[PDB]
């Protein structure tokens, strides 16, 4: 049922972003034939798991999942345990753990806490992977929020010249609540998706992690600015459009003076 | 009153003053008060502790410079009031403030308390017939002779972009950033000190500004010119001493596009322009990209238009026509507009009279101000 | 008049919340820059992480 | 600058030290006899004891008011004529430039270093000057190690002892390959 799949996805866009897990489950039970397409297509909140081997909290993706079991990036083990041995190389384990260390310092500086997990899988042309970042607001603090971001990267390594093609896709989902006595209980949700393509120089001085790292933070900065300025601005404009504090009668006085000016400007030509 | 209204462009760098109808501002002087730091010993020495305009420029070495306005906001009012007294004095316009009306041209999204305090000066200290405060961007287009267009006015104090439709300014589409020309001059001084040329004194900082204005170009590719070894371009100081400016020429002005260089959490000048247009309704976005107007003194950098035009196209949507028009007299755009508005008969209804101010108070300016 | 005052304060508070979120809640979830007010130097972090762990211990 | 600035006061008192060898005695006098007054004007107005110092040759000099008037330059650069901020303004201004979240920690953690901090009553004078310039209701804790002069070296000894130091330094071979770039890459 292709028409039901379109209707299911179009509905989820309009439904509240906090009720996506419960609302998605209901649509899956109605049309269970398109369960795989709905789960894959629809953006879901990031689930967290505790690795008892290393003693570290890691974020769960679709890439690390081998059947039912999820691989922990710090331990490089599948929970529940498997004997499939799907690890593409030993060099990948060194690059993946080093990458996690790079973005572990990153999140501590920008976000200050939360969890970050980097999953790398090798490909014939060049390695790909996903970088999951999740930051939750303090429970005791009046301010409530939830940061979710998914950075999918595919690196196409060139034979000669050392100028790999970096393809980045970034999906951010933001929850906000302000419990100020003046306003009451304000809830402002949003979700944005963007893509970027560059051709950075790879070397010992300029490694893959350095080239990817700059592209990841650059996309987050553009999304942070655009959301706060463009989307949150437009939202404020509509609220002020609905009701006015100043009387229209007083506004029409200033409009009549402005209109008279415009006529006097077009007049004097 | 028959007397022509006086246009006063209270700019952070240079104040532009003159009568309505005038083609160019007659009286333009730097916006700071210079006080003598040295002691007077001989009889017949230079009289006064306050020097403004050409007297301060001639005997600059004796004086300690201090700008009253920072980011287009009057920090010291006592000095600002004395400068307006100088505007009316025999050296400048040479007219009574009680005879001529005033037209002020302030930056957008300024505090209300500033306009209220400014009004008190022109009604209480000066018994001015009428005062009207106007937006810089709206007047800038009136000077250019265009009703619809985006005005990117990067001044010495503040940089702002106002999208304006058929004369009207959309208050939600205005974007304002503190980073401006004076911050690049501070950044150049910091970089020259690392090169090994010290300019500690406030008088010596004016030489650093002169070096920037004379020899400073904005590179089309920053990382290319940053990596490549730069030619040591020599500059001759007032005393006669030669300093090698070298790479600092193009690395200094980059601050406008990269605010992290100074360490400010703000958007780049190229991001401000595109975002300001994107906030406007879908129907006008294509016209606002088509009609882009450059203004302010900080756009005068060599190859500014070439770098900005490249950045706008990258940030702007695909298959959009980006036409950026620069008037030859960028600096005078705000004042010329003010002169045009002041000459109109509709202006008589627009301003707030002294009597109206006394009755209503601060309310009278807020009601009639646009 | 009670309706007028209450709805004016409510709309005013929403306008204040937009400015407040930009400075507090929105920045609190993700800073524009680290507390140092500098962009992350990815080449320095790879070597510095090892140096700072032993130098700050 | 304090040693040269003291020399100016000694010449006005009538003690000449023109020679470069004689300036080293003025430097020894500066280090021996200079006090930072808690109230400048109070000690200027009061008549000093004119404490005598014994020179290498055997002659005695009366330092007098020049003792505490010379080192004031650190807090008032206007005295030498340089249009700079005072040392107490540098400390407070440098913290006020930093982000709001760290300012409180930076006021809590202030460390004094350098040779010119060894003046008697530097801590009590600086603390008073910081209070005037500092924001109201802020706690100020200034920590001065006993080995102020050797704090930079002792740091270098600790850093060099850490295993990470093997990765930190630039090898002779790396310098020969990349050149000036080598020290710029593994420093910055
Ligand atoms: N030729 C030039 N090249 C580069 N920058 C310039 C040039 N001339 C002036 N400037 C800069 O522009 C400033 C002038 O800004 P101005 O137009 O007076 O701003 P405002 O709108 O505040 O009046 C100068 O202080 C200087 O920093």
């Amino acid at each position: 049922s292709d028409q039901q799949l379109d209707c299911a996805l179009d509905l989820m866009r309009r439904l509240p972003p906090q009720q996506i897990e419960k609302n998605l489950s209901d649509l899956i039970d109605l049309v269970p034939s398109l369960c795989e397409d709905l789960l894959s297509s629809v953006d879901q909140p990031l689930k967290i798991a505790r690795d008892k081997v290393v003693g570290k909290d890691y974020l769960l993706c679709d890439y690390n999942r081998d059947g039912d079991s999820y691989r922990s990036p710090w331990s490089n083990k599948y929970d529940p345990p498997l004997e499939d041995g799907a690890m593409p190389s030993a060099r990948l384990r060194k690059l993946e753990v080093e990458a996690n260390n790079a973005f572990d310092q990153y999140r501590d500086l920008y976000f200050e806490g939360g969890v970050s997990s980097v999953y790398l899988w090798d490909l014939d042309h060049g390695f790909a992977g996903v970088i999951l970042i999740k930051k939750a607001g303090d429970g005791s603090k009046k301010i409530k929020g939830c940061w979710d971001s998914i950075h999918v990267v595919e690196v196409q390594e060139k034979s000669s010249g050392r100028t790999a093609h970096y393809k980045l896709t970034s999906t951010v989902m933001l929850w906000l609540q302000t419990n100020k006595s003046g306003s009451g209980t304000m809830n402002l949700g949003g979700s944005l998706t963007r893509q970027m393509e560059k051709d950075e120089t790879v070397s010992d001085c300029s490694p893959h992690i350095a080239n990817i790292g700059r592209l990841v933070e650059d996309m987050e900065n553009k999304i942070r600015s655009t959301l706060n300025e463009i989307y949150f601005g437009k939202t404020k404009d509509i609220v002020n459009g609905l009701r006015s504090v100043q009387t229209f009668a007083d506004k029409s006085k200033q409009e009549a003076l402005k209109n008279d000016l415009v006529e006097a400007l077009k007049r004097k030509q | 009153i028959a007397n022509q209204p006086v246009v006063i462009d209270n700019g952070s760098g240079v104040i532009k003053a003159g009568f309505a109808g005038d083609q160019i501002p007659k009286y333009c002087f730097p916006n700071y008060v210079g006080r003598p730091k040295h002691v007077r010993v001989m009889a017949g020495a230079l009289e006064g502790d306050i020097f403004i305009g050409p007297k301060a420029e001639e005997h600059r070495g004796l004086l300690s410079i201090r700008y009253p306005m920072e980011h287009g906001i009057v920090k010291d009012w006592n000095d600002m009031e004395r400068i307006w007294q100088y505007v009316y004095s025999k050296d400048q316009l040479q007219t009574f403030s009680e005879e001529h009306p005033v037209l002020l041209t302030e930056a957008p999204l300024n505090p209300r308390k500033n306009r209220e305090r400014a009004a008190e000066v022109f009604f209480e200290t000066f018994n001015v017939p009428a005062l009207f405060i106007s937006m810089q961007a709206v007047l800038s287009l009136y000077a250019t002779g265009r009703t619809t267009g985006v005005v990117l006015d990067s001044g010495d104090g503040v940089t702002h972009a106002v999208p304006i439709y058929e004369g009207f300014a959309m208050p939600h589409s205005i974007m304002r950033i503190d980073i401006a020309g004076r911050d690049v001059s501070r950044f150049l001084r910091l970089y020259l000190r690392k090169e090994g040329y010290d300019f500690h004194s406030s008088s010596e900082f004016e030489i650093v500004k002169a070096i920037k204005e004379r020899a400073c170009y904005l590179s089309i590719n920053p990382q290319k010119d940053e990596t490549l070894e730069t030619e040591k371009a020599q500059y001759y100081l007032p005393d006669g001493s030669t300093i090698e400016i070298g790479p600092s020429r193009f690395r200094a002005p980059e601050l406008l596009f990269r605010p992290d260089l100074i360490g400010e959490e703000s958007e780049g000048i190229h991001e401000v322009l595109v975002f300001a247009i994107q906030k406007s309704d879908m129907d006008l976005r294509r016209t606002l990209f088509s009609n882009i107007v450059l203004s302010g003194g900080s756009t005068l950098f060599k190859g500014f238009g070439d770098r900005l035009l490249s950045e706008v196209k990258k940030l702007a949507p695909k298959d959009v026509k980006i036409r950026i028009s620069a008037p030859q007299e960028r600096l005078y755009s705000t004042w010329i507009g003010g002169s045009i508005l002041a000459s109109l008969d509709t202006f008589k209804k627009m301003w707030v009279s002294k009597k109206e101010y006394e009755e209503d108070g601060a309310r009278s300016i807020h009601r009639k101000t646009f | 008049k009670i309706i007028e005052n209450a709805e004016n304060e409510y709309q005013t508070a929403i306008s204040e919340n937009y400015q407040t979120m930009s400075d507090t809640t929105f920045k609190a979830l993700r800073r524009q820059l680290p507390v140092t007010r500098t962009k992350i130097d990815w080449n320095k972090i790879l070597s510095y992480k090892i140096g700072k762990e032993m130098q700050n211990a």
